[PDB]
């Protein structure tokens, strides 16, 4: 997830079908 | 074990939808509460 490279560079991973536990983090859906 | 582990092992996966099951009973909720209170006028500007 980018907010664009022409506003930021700072991005978010998201790992689909984790528990956080096997990879601040958030545990979701 | 059950069809959808026994899928998932194989590169199939399920992801889940934006709005979930809750989301869509509120909004159905308020498509009622605004179709009893006010008919269909909240629905072509104020309630």
């Amino acid at each position: 997830i980018t907010p664009g490279t022409n506003t930021s560079n700072q991005v978010a991973v998201l790992y689909q079908g984790v528990n956080c536990t096997e990879v601040n983090v958030f545990q979701t859906r | 074990r059950d069809l959808i582990c026994a899928q998932k092992f194989k590169g199939l996966t399920v992801l889940p939808p934006l709005l979930t099951d809750e989301m869509i009973a509120q909004y159905t909720s308020a498509l009622l509460a605004g179709t009893i209170t006010s008919g269909w006028t909240f629905g072509a500007g104020p309630a």
